[PDB]
């Protein structure tokens, strides 16, 4: 439909809506391994979860780019699956744990 | 491959660069910048040095944008002081920030043609270059270097009757641009040279910190000056020369296009600067007036004072980046509460814009090394400081 | 006396509470300047994973790194203080992630986060000494080929030990110790006279 | 020979320096050049010593003249002034 | 407010018209001769460049120049030897050592500045309180040998008096303004 | 105590990386003699690098002979990859430098700070 | 009071946008001009 | 895992210092005391540790100070006193510590000074 | 006086103000280079151009080196180079008998009047130097006419060193390059076909190491050193081993001097510098003369450096692209000669 | 300037400007030397009164950073409010 986005690299990708239920979705199943009352998982399926409401919601992609932002829709798909990426990589992190160490004392202190 | 190690040279100049690089036949295979040739320790002398005395290093740092450079630090040591020049020196910063733009893209575009080959367009714009040195001069004292814009405003105000010769130069200069485009935006040659030369996609710009036109010709819109207003950029109104098919092309026409905004930010700076004094009256910050001070003791002590020992900075650590004419110019200020810095890492649009080298000349000819070296204006005393 | 919105510190204060717990193993302290920036302080371990959920966060996009830098203070134990300066083009936000490392305790590399830092990795190599693991080519950078000594270090002397002149007899550059005609005047400048509680 | 007196003795090898080239002094010593100007008299017990034209002076002082004896010398100038 | 550059706005269908007139601007390198008329022009335009010796491109008051040690109308050097100017320099160049004169008063003793390691940023100029050394707009002075570009008082004092004349006038034009 | 391994989890494994930097000289020093055509010995040379190996013989914690050898790889690269050129690769020789006696007598003749 | 500013009522209006001017023979006509050479030149 | 070292962190050998200035380089980690030109303590807070001073000889064409010493103008502030000692001994450079020398508590009060036998 | 202070490198100093009247030669670049590196004060009379004395400044540091404007006929511009001078280095030599230069005046004449005012001016020392092996009746005009100036400069200068180097071996040299130069000759004339006349060269930096040692140390007064060598050689090997760092074919063939000392009056003949002087002919087959005699290296301070050590410096040049990159291991020694 | 007639008209013409119009040459129309003196004015905090410097001074009323998290339902929070699109120029879009 557009002919291309302004960003250089990226390409016009056609059934957008469909790209992205597809990536929205999987984060959302990703997402529910994590700990339960995990932060990561309990903040970033609030964000997946009204992301993917409104795409289900829009069925014009220009207005869905002013609903959830995003700039192009293009972007939101590469957003998705960085996310999506990054929500794999957590588990492995488990960064949901308690500080790894304290830091030692007089460490933060600046005026020195 | 055999290593060439070209750059020492002088092919593409901007400073010295052994570009190592292994190329079978005129092919380039990879390229590996050497950096340092300029190297000169600005960044731990200034730990010795008091805050205005460290001034006059930032203008040597990409000396080309001689002042937009200062605009930083300024902004830096006003932030970490919580003072802000009055509304006259923000005029001006922004007069001679923009006047500074033109000059460093005079600069770019113009020694860009010469590696190229094309040699009359840097003539025709150095000598409107010329033209604008002077207003430096006559506004600060030095041709380049200047020094005038301070942590805490202008130094002194414009002399009486510069704001009129900026006018004349800037009805002009319009047509001067021009003519360099009647040679190079179409030229039938330029175009092969440039155009699809050093393509870089917007994820990638982004990744490699890009952060400058080079983001902006591939289409990310991003001008410190619109979406973090420092000074009063905020109150004119320009529009930022966006760029697709980002390409050595693509950027030049946005380069020329940034040239062609800032006259139209100048002219409003002309037309809307305002009565006032031109540094903070916090004789805490900036110093004394000299009447004031031969006749006033409390104006002698805080000149002694400001001048021996120094601002004495409030405690804190600051990163202010601006828009300078090449990407992000950005200072990190640690400060203790000292009267000389305690450290200030500058961020020199062009450290990000060598390292791309690599990932942009791929698969290229020996000639198109020097295209891309002229496409990110790589000035090396910001790279080497 | 600029003027201070206390917008963006209310903003960047909530986002700096959300961060830490998104990320909590590892943020050790979260705090606002006065001016308006986060610095979120991660353990040496979190370079890491902290960066890469700035990086791909849907609600914390940081696509580009501003500046890696390394104050030294001498004083503290974990000498260096890797300082990591990030933009957010989407949402117009900078943040600070900065971490200690010492001469001999090497940080991880993040030029898989973003491939910004392989040059200002080696920046930070060449005048500091932090090491970095993972790296692709850590070399120095902008020192001599031959520099012996990390320069931006607090203990290195300014002038330096080495300096270049030409010897006819070798016909060739020579380093000599250094010799200065006038010593760098180091004025004392501090006054005995604090200026406010801070 | 120069305003403090600094001549390299006789034996002094910087000496050499000036061997075929002229040692750069000044014939006008400042020390002579004050004293030719007279001491002011002026009527007042104080006065002020602006450095002559102000702005483009010396940072203002003001002199007690009331020592009949001796004559106020502007710390800047050098200028004398008596009662 | 953003503008594209070298952004098609849409896909004009080649007309034979239109190709025609592109094939003849590949086939007759019609712009290649607008790119020469162009330096055809300026070749007209007087040149804009001056005799160095005869002519000199034009320096106002504030010019930096070179270094200079002005002396009161009566002929007491101005210096008092307060030597903020040696802590204001950024690059260490001014060396000064003072101590009374015989005439009771505070005079420098050893004044040099390093030309080499200054870096004419005009600081001094205005740090001085007696505004004894002065930037002079003397910019013309290169030197055969490292050692003549050191300084020391009697050259300064020297250099303060054959250019004190002008002095005087730059900073009667110039005072005002700072 | 309780540190961290840098790459060594002991001296005796961090030795075995010293050994491989000493051999990766060792195969050097005769090329870089050749195309850098400086003017010293083969044997002269790989004394040298033997000297600069043992100056820091005494070290015994194992993360600082990490480090120790990561620096002296990257000389390497700098000298088999040419980086360096001779100016760089002589400087090691002191060859110009005026040698400076220890002896005390020696110093109490010439230097007011020994 | 006397400090260097705009004029009263601001300065005149100044260019900032390309002023190239598209100046030159229609192709055809262009064409024509060559191949009337040759042609001529021929006979 | 950790691994365990007994060593006193001696980095002597990676700091990069000419072996000359580790080994005949002699330290003093000490409070700076006041210049009794002023009354002002701000400057008598922190620790410093200052490396020995060492020559300075007349330059004979202009009569500069000249110093061949590098660690001369060096003067790092360290904010407690044992961190200071363990800058020196990583360092490798030898330590002679001063204690902090505080005024000590001296009592005043107006009457005194109408005393009637004082 | 001037007490020594500093560290020992440039910008420090050590207190030997020294006229050097011939710097400009291939022994004084040397001399002026250590006593510049030590710090002293160093006075260059020069006669050339400045432009040829540019290589001279660079060395010594701002204010060490300066260089003043001197003619040798000219009695008064001795005078004034060594009025602020204390030690007096006399290298003044040349081996073409110049149109208005002869041996005399290189040698003894000039070399007197020097040594003459220096004593009126009160320099503490003078060193004078002459060529090895120099006879009264040498058969080398040259050689004799530089031991008449030794003894005269005595009379005039009492107790003034007389350094009396060998054929000096460094780059620039004639020594080494000579023979290696004859490359063009595509036939190298060796008389006796380069035997008999042993030969000991002697590393140039020795020699001035040597010198600028005697100018401080009180224990060389009226000595006549002789810088000598490592080890000696027959001139054969010497020769050959020349061209087998440069890597050019050795053709020895013997040729009667007596036609040859022709051959050096032909290229003496030359307007622009003899390439080879009747007088030098004589001197290269003038057999070093053995050593004992005050010794001069390590006798001074400096252990000799073998030539074949640094020869591969000094020959670089004129190898071809072929073997630039060969290296002294690849090639051979020569062989000397205690004889 | 200075310019025969026809000499100008070639200029503009091989041009394609009129150059005459905007010459980079000066001539007569840059600021004559010499401007008036200048009075500069005062700016605030030359008062004479109610100019108590405590109540000017945010050089060191600034304090120390504030703190979140230290060491020692809920919405998700972005580090500030989306960006808002750019708007294409209007006197310019393209070119
Ligand atoms: C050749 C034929 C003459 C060419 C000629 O006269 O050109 C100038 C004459 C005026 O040109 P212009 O650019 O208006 O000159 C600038 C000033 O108006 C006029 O310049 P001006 O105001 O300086 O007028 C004074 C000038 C006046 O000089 C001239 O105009 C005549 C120059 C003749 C050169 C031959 O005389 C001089 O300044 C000294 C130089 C004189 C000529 C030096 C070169 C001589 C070369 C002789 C060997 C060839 O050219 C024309 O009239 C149209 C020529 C169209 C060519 C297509
Ligand atoms: C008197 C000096 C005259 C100089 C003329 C050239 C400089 C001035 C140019 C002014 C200008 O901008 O217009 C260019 C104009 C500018 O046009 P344009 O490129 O902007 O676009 C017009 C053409 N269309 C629209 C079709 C694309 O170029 C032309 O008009 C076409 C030129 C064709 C040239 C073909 C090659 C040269 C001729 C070769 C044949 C031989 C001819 C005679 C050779 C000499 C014999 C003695
Ligand atoms: C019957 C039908 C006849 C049709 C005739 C057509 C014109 C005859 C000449 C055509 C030459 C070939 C051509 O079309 O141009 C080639 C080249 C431009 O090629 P380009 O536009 O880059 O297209 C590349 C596609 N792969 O052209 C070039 O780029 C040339 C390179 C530039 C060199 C300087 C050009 C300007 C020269 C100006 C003076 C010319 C004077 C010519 C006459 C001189 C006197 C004889
Ligand atoms: N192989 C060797 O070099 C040996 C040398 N010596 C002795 O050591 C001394 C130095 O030798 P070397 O450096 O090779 O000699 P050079 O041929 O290099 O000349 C030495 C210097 O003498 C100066 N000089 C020569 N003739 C005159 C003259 N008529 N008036 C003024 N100055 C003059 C030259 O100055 P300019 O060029 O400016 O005229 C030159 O700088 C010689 O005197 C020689 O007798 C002894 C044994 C071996
Ligand atoms: C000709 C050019 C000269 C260039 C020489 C070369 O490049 C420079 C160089 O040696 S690069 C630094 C080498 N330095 C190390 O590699 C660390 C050695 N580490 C130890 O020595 C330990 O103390 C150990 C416990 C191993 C002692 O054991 P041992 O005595 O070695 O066996
Ligand atoms: S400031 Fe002016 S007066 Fe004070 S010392 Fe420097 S020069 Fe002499
Ligand atoms: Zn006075």
């Amino acid at each position: 439909l557009k002919k291309t986005t302004g960003l250089v690299g990226l390409a016009v990708c056609d059934t957008p809506h469909e790209r992205l239920t597809i990536l929205y979705t999987k984060t959302l199943d990703i997402l529910k391994h994590f700990p339960k009352h995990a932060a990561y998982r309990k903040y970033t399926e609030q964000i997946t979860n009204e992301k993917l409401d409104m795409v289900k919601a829009e069925p014009d992609v220009k207005k869905l780019e002013a609903l959830l932002q995003g700039g192009e829709v293009e972007e939101v798909i590469l957003q998705a699956e960085k996310e999506l990426s990054l929500a794999r990589k957590m588990l492995k992190w488990k960064p949901w744990e308690p500080l790894v160490e304290e830091p030692p004392a007089n460490q933060w202190k600046w005026p020195i | 491959n055999m290593t060439l190690n070209f750059g020492p040279q002088h092919p593409a100049a901007h400073g010295v660069l052994r570009l190592v690089l292994e190329l079978s036949g005129e092919m380039v295979r990879k390229c590996d910048p050497h950096i340092g040739l300029l190297h000169r320790g600005t960044e731990k002398l200034i730990e010795y040095k008091t805050y205005l005395q460290a001034l006059p290093y930032f203008d040597r740092l990409d000396y080309v944008s001689m002042m937009c450079n200062e605009q930083a630090y300024s902004i830096a040591v006003e932030k970490l002081l919580n003072i802000q020049p009055p509304p006259r020196a923000q005029w001006i910063r922004v007069l001679f920030g923009e006047i500074t733009r033109i000059l460093n893209h005079i600069m770019a575009v113009t020694t860009h043609a010469l590696d190229i080959g094309a040699m009359t367009p840097f003539f025709w714009m150095f000598e409107e270059r010329e033209k604008m040195f002077e207003f430096y001069e006559r506004v600060s004292g030095a041709r380049m270097h200047a020094a005038y814009i301070r942590p805490g405003g202008v130094h002194q105000d414009l002399p009486l009757g510069l704001l009129d010769d900026i006018y004349e130069f800037s009805k002009n200069f319009s047509l001067r641009i021009d003519e360099v485009e009647e040679m190079l935006t179409n030229n039938r040659i330029w175009r092969n040279r440039t155009v699809d030369i050093g393509v870089v996609t917007a994820e990638d710009a982004l990744n490699y910190g890009f952060s400058g036109v080079m983001l902006r010709g591939s289409g990310i819109q991003w001008d410190l000056r619109k979406t973090q207003p420092y000074d009063v950029y905020d109150q004119v109104e320009f529009d930022v020369p966006i760029g697709s098919r980002g390409d050595c092309y693509d950027r030049y026409l946005c380069r020329v296009e940034e040239m062609r905004q800032s006259l139209r930010i100048i002219e409003q700076c002309l037309n809307k600067m305002p009565p006032g004094e031109i540094k903070v009256d916090d004789a805490k910050v900036s110093p004394p007036k000299r009447a004031e001070m031969k006749t006033s003791m409390e104006s002698l002590i805080h000149h002694f004072k400001l001048y021996t020992e120094g601002y004495q900075v409030p405690p804190g650590a600051t990163y202010t980046a601006i828009e300078a004419p090449k990407g992000e110019f950005g200072v990190y200020l640690v400060s203790d509460g000292s009267s000389r810095p305690y450290r200030c890492k500058i961020k020199a649009p062009g450290f990000a814009h060598l390292a791309g080298l690599d990932k942009m000349s791929k698969g290229h000819m020996l000639a198109d090394v020097v295209a891309i070296i002229g496409t990110q204006d790589i000035v090396f005393g910001e790279i080497d400081r | 006396v600029r003027p201070r919105s206390d917008v963006t510190h209310k903003q960047l204060s909530a986002f700096g509470e959300y961060v830490a717990e998104i990320l909590p193993k590892y943020v050790q302290q979260v705090q606002v300047s006065c001016l308006d920036e986060l610095e979120i302080c991660i353990h040496p371990d979190g370079v890491i994973p902290t960066l890469t959920f700035l990086r791909d966060h849907t609600n914390a996009q940081f696509k580009s790194l501003a500046d890696l830098t390394a104050v030294d203070v001498p004083t503290r134990q974990n000498r260096f203080e890797i300082v990591y300066n990030l933009l957010s083009l989407r949402f117009n936000s900078r943040i600070r992630v900065k971490t200690y490392a010492d001469e001999l305790t090497p940080i991880d590399s993040i030029v898989s986060v973003h491939i910004a830092a392989n040059w200002y990795e080696r920046e930070v190599w060449d005048m500091f000494g932090v090491f970095f693991f993972n790296h692709p080519d850590l070399r120095r950078i902008l020192t001599d080929y031959g520099f012996e000594g990390h320069p931006f270090r607090k203990d290195f002397p300014l002038t330096g030990y080495v300096e270049l002149r030409y010897d006819d007899e070798v016909k060739r550059v020579v380093a000599e110790p250094v010799e200065l005609a006038q010593e760098f005047r180091k004025f004392d400048l501090n006054s005995p006279w604090e200026a406010f509680p801070a | 020979i120069t305003h403090t007196g600094q001549v390299y003795d006789e034996k002094d090898y910087r000496r050499v320096r000036f061997v075929d080239r002229q040692k750069e002094v000044n014939e006008n010593f400042a020390i002579d050049l004050i004293a030719q100007q007279p001491v002011n008299e002026v009527e007042h017990r104080i006065i002020a010593c602006d450095g002559g034209g102000g702005a483009l002076g010396h940072p203002k002082v003001y002199i007690n003249l009331d020592k009949e004896t001796k004559t106020g010398t502007c710390g800047y100038c050098g200028l004398q002034f008596k009662q | 407010t953003y503008k594209y550059v070298n952004k098609k706005e849409q896909e004009s269908e080649v007309d034979m018209k239109s190709a025609t007139d592109n094939a003849a601007r590949i086939l007759m390198w019609t712009e290649l001769i607008r790119g020469l008329g162009m330096t055809l022009s300026y070749l007209f335009r007087e040149p804009a460049t001056i005799n160095y010796p005869f002519e000199k491109g034009p320096l106002s008051p504030r010019f930096r120049g070179e270094h200079a040690l002005r002396r009161y109308p009566s002929g007491e050097e101005r210096c008092i030897a307060c030597k903020l100017c040696e802590a204001i320099c950024p690059a260490q160049a001014i060396t000064i050592e003072a101590e009374p004169r015989a005439d009771g008063s505070r005079r420098t003793t050893r004044y040099d500045i390093d030309m080499t390691k200054c870096i004419y940023c005009g600081f001094c100029q205005e740090a001085c309180p007696v505004d004894a050394i002065v930037e002079g707009p003397n910019f013309e002075f290169s030197t055969e040998t490292h050692e003549e570009l050191l300084y020391n008082k009697e050259k300064l004092l020297n250099n303060g008096d054959k250019w004190e004349a002008e002095i005087a006038a730059n900073i009667q034009a110039d005072y005002l303004y700072r | 105590t309780s540190v961290k391994p840098i790459f060594s989890r002991d001296l005796n494994e961090a030795k075995r990386r010293v050994r491989e930097l000493y051999r990766a000289w060792y195969r050097e020093v005769p090329n870089t003699v050749h195309l850098m055509q400086l003017d010293i010995t083969v044997k002269q040379g790989r004394d040298k690098v033997r000297e600069m190996f043992m100056k820091n013989a005494h070290v015994t914690d194992p993360r600082v002979v990490d480090l120790l050898v990561i620096k002296g790889k990257m000389e390497l690269q700098e000298t088999i990859k040419v980086w360096k050129q001779r100016t760089h690769v002589m400087r090691f020789f002191h060859e110009t430098e005026t040698p400076r006696p220890k002896d005390f007598l020696s110093k109490f003749y010439m230097g007011h700070d020994p | 009071v006397k400090q260097d500013m705009p004029p009263p009522g601001g300065y005149g209006p100044i260019d900032y946008k390309r002023n190239l001017p598209r100046r030159g023979l229609s192709g055809y006509s262009m064409f024509a001009v060559g191949i009337g050479a040759l042609i001529f030149g021929y006979w | 895992q950790l691994i365990t070292v007994d060593e006193k962190l001696d980095i002597t050998t990676l700091t990069g210092v000419p072996e000359e200035h580790i080994k005949t380089r002699k330290v003093r980690i000490f409070v700076p005391a006041r210049n009794n030109m002023q009354s002002g303590v701000n400057n008598t807070k922190k620790w410093k540790m200052e490396f020995d001073t060492r020559e300075r000889w007349e330059n004979p064409l202009m009569g500069w100070a000249s110093t061949a010493d590098p660690l001369s103008n060096m003067v790092l502030t360290f904010s407690a006193k044992e961190d200071a000692i363990a800058f020196a001994e990583k360092n490798g450079w030898s330590y002679d510590v001063e204690e902090k020398k505080v005024p000590k508590p001296k009592s005043k009060s107006y009457g005194a000074n109408f005393s009637w036998n004082k | 006086a001037v007490i020594p202070h500093g560290k020992g490198g440039r910008s420090s100093v050590s207190g030997v103000v020294a006229t050097v009247f011939g710097a400009t030669g291939f022994l004084g670049r040397y001399v002026v280079n250590h006593l510049g590196r030590m710090g002293s004060q160093v006075i260059i009379p020069y006669r050339c151009d400045v432009y040829d004395i540019m290589h001279l400044r660079l060395m010594g540091d701002l204010g060490q080196l300066t260089f003043l404007e001197w003619d040798a006929r000219d009695k008064d511009s001795i005078r004034k180079a060594v009025q602020h001078s204390n030690v007096v280095i006399n290298l003044i030599g040349r081996e073409w008998e110049t149109r208005n230069f002869d041996f005399e005046d290189v040698f003894v004449n000039i070399p007197r009047a020097i040594a003459q005012a220096s004593k009126e001016a009160g320099v503490e020392r003078f060193i004078h130097v002459s060529h090895l092996n120099a006879s009264m009746k040498s058969s080398s005009k040259s050689l004799r006419s530089k031991a008449v100036g030794e003894k005269e400069v005595r009379s005039v200068f009492p107790e003034a060193i007389i350094i009396r180097p060998s054929d000096i071996f460094g780059r620039e040299d004639r020594f080494l390059n000579h023979f290696a130069n004859y490359r063009w000759f595509l036939a190298v004339p060796l008389v006796s076909l380069g035997f008999k006349t042993v030969k000991q060269p002697v590393y140039v930096a020795d020699v001035s190491k040597g010198i600028v040692n005697a100018t401080k140390d009180p224990d060389a007064v009226g000595k006549t050193f002789a810088f000598t060598g490592p080890n000696r050689y027959l001139l054969f090997h010497l020769v050959k081993y020349i061209f087998g760092m440069t890597h050019r074919t050795f053709i020895p063939y013997p040729l009667p001097l007596f036609v040859y000392s022709w051959i050096g009056k032909l290229f003496g003949l030359s307007p622009f510098e003899p390439w080879t002087t009747k007088d030098k002919v004589e001197r290269i087959h003038i057999s070093d003369v053995m050593p004992t005699d005050l010794p001069g290296l390590e006798d001074l301070g400096v252990q000799p450096t073998p030539l074949e050590l640094k020869s591969i410096e000094v020959l670089r040049r004129h190898r071809t692209y072929r073997w630039l990159s060969s290296e002294i291991e690849e090639t051979k020694p020569a062989k000397t000669v205690n004889y | 300037a200075s310019a025969t007639r026809v000499i100008q008209k070639l200029r503009n013409w091989a041009s394609g400007q009129d150059l005459q119009a905007k010459l980079q040459l000066r001539y007569q129309e840059i600021a004559k030397r010499t401007q008036p003196p200048p009075k500069l004015p005062v700016g605030p905090s030359h008062k004479l009164s109610n100019n108590y410097y405590c109540t000017r001074d945010g050089r060191r009323e600034v304090v120390p950073p504030s703190i979140i998290m230290s060491s020692q339902e809920k919405k998700a929070v972005t580090p500030a409010p989306p960006m808002k699109r750019w708007e294409l120029s209007k006197d310019q879009p393209y070119l």
